[PDB]
């Protein structure tokens, strides 16, 4: 039975149970020799200091187990605990029920904790013994059925959590707290069944009445974003139920689509439309939507697949800063889904953010030959000006790659623009420090006596640098 | 002008890669501002929780003094 | 004499073989990826061989000796225990190479048996700098600057030397079936490529960690010195190769970020024994227990094996079903199982949508196998 068999080895040990100092183990004690009787019975001298004893058992060097804790006054610790709860955790059925119920024949302590607060409960719920459990349901109370661990798992978290689905369905009958929460996470167990993706857990928790899909946790997550991790059945199980917020949103704002787009992997996109309730143009906190997202993260089959065969708005900006998705794209220097977006019908690159900024601005200051030939062959304007008006040639002679605005020398940009203050890109290339982007310039016999609105000219440009 | 002027010097630790490692710190300090980020991460991975620091710092006004050293990039 | 061409044909033979037996696309990569990367260092670390050789006799200040002759006592350790270890069959190089105090514990910190090392000196050299031509000839410097050449080129040899090497006894102990050794192996070649790639490149070069960037910026600030040279075509020649050769070799080195898949995929969730099958079958007997492993698939890296779940007891069931999670990056997955202490054995694969995993299938292998009809 159990553990216990011929030929084995059986060894004790004991200590202290400190709730606030790490306390020692005592030396084993001498080998026992196992044979026909199984369960022994310890006689334990009462304690001098008067303070409870934790008894650990070993088999012949296997690890060792926890089996009980003993009083000061008390005498003859029966080692019959450790061995219900390791026969509830048989994974054999037949087995499992006979040790059990020979164990409960000679007085089993039904209520005795192991493993951080788990019962037997917890155990039979780990295993998927639908006898013991049917056995145990059928004279029990509702405290014990409920009864939370010491991490806030309730036997039907267990059962959720390991895809049995009989023992959920008799713990559904007998009544049980199904909303119940865990600690630090509060996650029910419809959020651990859609963590793993199983789905006959999840029909039979629908089954029971009182039940919400759309239950929140400590960060605002439904088990809809918890689907995601799920691949195609568990979330069509999902979207065959009667009431879904396909759209809830967490704290931040997030939406099961916008997981999906985050995560890559187009298929639970495509299940999720599926439905026919995504709103695609939904934002977050800071007005980010999930074509925002791919072109941050440089997703681009994903990309195409969304773009297209869609009602998809491409000017959707973020509200701080009205900053649109393509300048995502050319920012942090993703130049081919830039390049797919620019040849897209539905996409404006001539839109503006907060400042009178345009795409072909920080295309210029990020350096893309390949965006920059994309503007020259569409056909868009060079000469797009400011809120501060610095034109694209002056930020190419501010930028940190000369040899851009060289090759903007021969599409017909004005040398001699100016901003606010009257100072020319040459009066202005002295001021910002870099010497060898302002010799491509001089070759080409720029007028030396302009004066801007300070009165500065250029021979005072390079004396506060040095060039 | 002011002979105690760092501009230079604040031009370069707007350039240096050992001060972008600062400017990662900074998008480090954004943990404290939201806790959101460990649960993202069990869901859509480790990217999720990078995707969401850096839509949360590019999200408000560029500038552009800061995006001509090279910082404003990562 | 016949016996030294039959010696060296035994050598051939034996290198051969070794090169042939252990076959997957791994390895494939590896060897593919390392001798790209050495063969022009190699070629031109030979040459110059006997040019140092006759440097070595060269100097003579009692400040700088030290220096020079750790490194070429690590060259002449290095280059001999590879022709050593090159011409032995195979089970002779898996006991050589595995075996305490061996070649490559010696190599991972780059020390030698006569407490010999060039890590040391090759950063105290940079650290005060005498490779500078303070005079206008300098050949004192000159010399010592292309030890510094050599050294650091005898580094990077090493370091492809053990990544190969560590990647072979990885892959052999792999197809073999050991799981444990091939684990042990996996976890010290990521190691010894973070920890050399940390001292060549250095973890952002905040504190010039790296060796690279240090020699670099000493090439070019003695290439920039202009009284300071002696103005030989030579010498404006052998420099230019020396910085293209160093630029090519730390492009080649920053442009991967990892060697190895170390992502673990997750284990059964929840096992049992459903079918009817007494158990006086097979592997699975009364008293015995069971662990299983998850590993990724993988058709062009080297994955990692989880950790052994818990054991579980067979009494009077053989056939047990284990219920799998589905993969968050969608991979198929291989599963091992051991018994007690015995050699761990694949079992079969697992697709992402699919959960019900039957173990039946290798015993009916096994059965077909046994010795007795």
């Amino acid at each position: 039975i159990g553990d216990w068999r011929d030929g084995r080895e059986v060894r004790y040990a004991v200590q202290y149970a400190s709730e606030t100092l790490f306390s020692k183990i005592s030396h084993w004690s001498d080998p026992v020799s196992v044979r026909e009787k199984a369960c022994p019975t310890l006689r334990m001298p009462v304690d001098q200091t008067r303070r409870n004893v934790l008894v650990f058992r070993k088999f012949d060097s296997s690890k060792p187990q926890l089996v009980g804790e003993i009083t000061p006054y008390l005498s003859n610790f029966i080692d019959i605990d450790r061995d219900l709860y390791n026969a509830a955790s048989n994974p054999d059925s037949a087995v499992g029920f006979k040790e059990f119920t020979k164990l409960n024949y000679d007085g089993a302590n039904i209520r005795a904790t192991f493993d951080h607060g788990r019962t037997v409960f917890h155990a039979a719920a780990k295993s998927g013994n639908d006898k013991i459990m049917f056995g145990l349901t059928f004279l029990a109370k509702s405290t014990e059925l409920n009864q939370p661990d010491k991490k806030g798992y309730t036997p039907i978290h267990v059962a959720a959590d390991s895809g049995n689905a009989g023992i959920v369905n008799l713990l559904i009958q007998r009544g049980v707290s199904i909303n119940s929460k865990t600690y630090h996470f509060l996650q029910t167990p419809l959020h651990l069944a859609a963590q793993r993706g199983f789905v006959t857990t999840f029909q039979r928790l629908m089954e029971s009445p009182e039940i919400n899909i759309n239950e929140r946790d400590k960060d605002g997550f439904t088990p809809l974003h918890y689907a995601i991790r799920g691949g195609e059945r568990i979330l069509e199980a999902f979207l065959n139920q009667i009431s879904i917020d396909v759209n809830a949103k967490s704290n931040t704002g997030l939406t099961p689509f916008h997981l999906a787009i985050i995560k890559n992997d187009w298929p639970v996109a495509s299940t999720l439309l599926g439905s026919k309730k995504v709103d695609i143009n939904a934002v977050d906190e800071n007005n980010i939507t999930a074509l925002h997202y791919a072109a941050i993260l440089g997703y681009l089959e994903t990309t195409k697949q969304l773009i297209n065969l869609k009602e998809i708005n491409a000017n959707v900006v973020s509200s701080p800063g009205l900053l649109s998705a393509l300048h995502y794209a050319i920012l942090y220097k993703h130049d081919d889904v830039a390049s797919f977006l620019m040849r897209s019908s539905n996409v404006n690159v001539n839109l503006k953010a907060l400042g009178g900024i345009t795409p072909l601005h920080l295309a210029v200051i990020q350096g893309r030959k390949q965006i920059l030939s994309l503007m020259f062959d569409i056909g868009v304007n060079i000469e797009q000006k400011t809120d501060e008006k610095y034109t694209p040639l002056h930020l190419a002679a501010m930028s940190k790659y000369p040899e851009l605005i060289q090759i903007l020398l021969d599409q017909g940009s004005n040398f001699e623009a100016k901003t606010n203050s009257g100072a020319t890109p040459l009066h202005l290339a002295t001021f910002k420090g870099k010497s060898q982007a302002a010799l491509i310039l001089l070759n080409n016999e720029v007028n030396w006596r302009d004066t801007d609105e300070n009165g500065q000219m250029p021979i005072h440009g390079a004396a506060m640098t040095g060039l | 002008e002011g002979e105690d002027l760092t501009l230079e010097e604040k031009a370069e630790i707007c350039s240096e890669l050992e001060l972008q490692q600062k400017y990662v710190d900074i998008a480090s300090n954004i943990i404290g501002d939201l806790s959101s980020l460990p649960i993202a991460g069990k869901i859509a991975g480790t990217i999720a929780a990078a995707a969401m620091t850096a839509t949360h710092v590019a999200s408000g006004r560029l500038d552009i003094e800061q995006t001509l050293l090279g910082c404003s990039d990562l | 004499p016949f016996d030294q061409i039959k010696e060296v044909l035994e050598n051939r033979f034996n290198e051969i073989d070794r090169k042939l037996d252990s076959h997957s696309a791994a390895l494939e990569e590896i060897t593919k990826l390392v001798e790209k990367s050495i063969s022009v260092v190699e070629k031109t670390r030979k040459q110059m061989n006997k040019r140092f050789d006759e440097v070595m006799k060269s100097i003579q200040d009692a400040k700088v000796s030290p220096i020079i002759s750790k490194i070429n006592n690590f060259a002449r350790y290095f280059d001999t225990e590879k022709e050593r270890i090159r011409g032995l069959k195979l089970n002779d190089y898996i006991l050589k190479l595995e075996e305490p105090n061996g070649i490559l514990l010696h190599f991972k910190e780059s020390r030698t048996p006569t407490d010999d090392s060039l890590q040391a000196p090759l950063f105290s050299i940079i650290e005060e700098g005498y490779a500078v031509p303070k005079s206008i000839d300098d050949e004192l410097a000159f010399k010592v600057l292309y030890a510094l050449l050599y050294g650091t080129q005898t580094y990077v040899s090493v370091m492809f030397f053990l990544l190969e090497q560590y990647s072979f006894l990885a892959n052999h102990y792999y197809e073999k079936g050991y799981l444990e050794k091939y684990d042990e192996y996996f976890n010290s070649l990521n190691n010894v490529f973070l920890d050399f790639k940390s001292s060549l490149v250095g973890t952002g070069t905040s504190n010039n960690e790296g060796l690279l960037d240090r020699v670099l910026q000493v090439l070019m600030t003695v290439k920039n010195s202009e009284f300071l040279g002696l103005e030989k075509n030579g010498v404006d020649e052998m420099l230019n190769e020396k910085i293209n050769l160093f630029n090519k070799i730390k492009e080649e080195i920053e442009g991967k970020q990892k060697m190895t898949l170390s992502e673990t995929p997750e284990n059964f969730a929840q096992i049992s024994f459903d079918k009817d099958i007494t158990t006086p079958i097979g592997d699975w007997r009364d008293g015995r227990e069971v662990r299983y492993a998850v590993q990724y698939a993988s058709e062009t890296l080297f994955s990692k094996i989880s950790h052994w779940s818990d054991p579980v007891s067979v009494r009077e069931k053989a056939c047990p079903t284990l219920r799998m999670p589905v993969d968050q990056t969608r991979r198929n997955v291989l599963v091992f199982r051991k018994f007690d202490s015995s050699k761990p054995q694949l079992v079969g694969e697992i697709t992402p949508y699919l959960s019900n995993f039957i173990d039946i299938d290798r015993d009916l292998y096994n059965a077909a196998s046994n010795p007795d009809s």
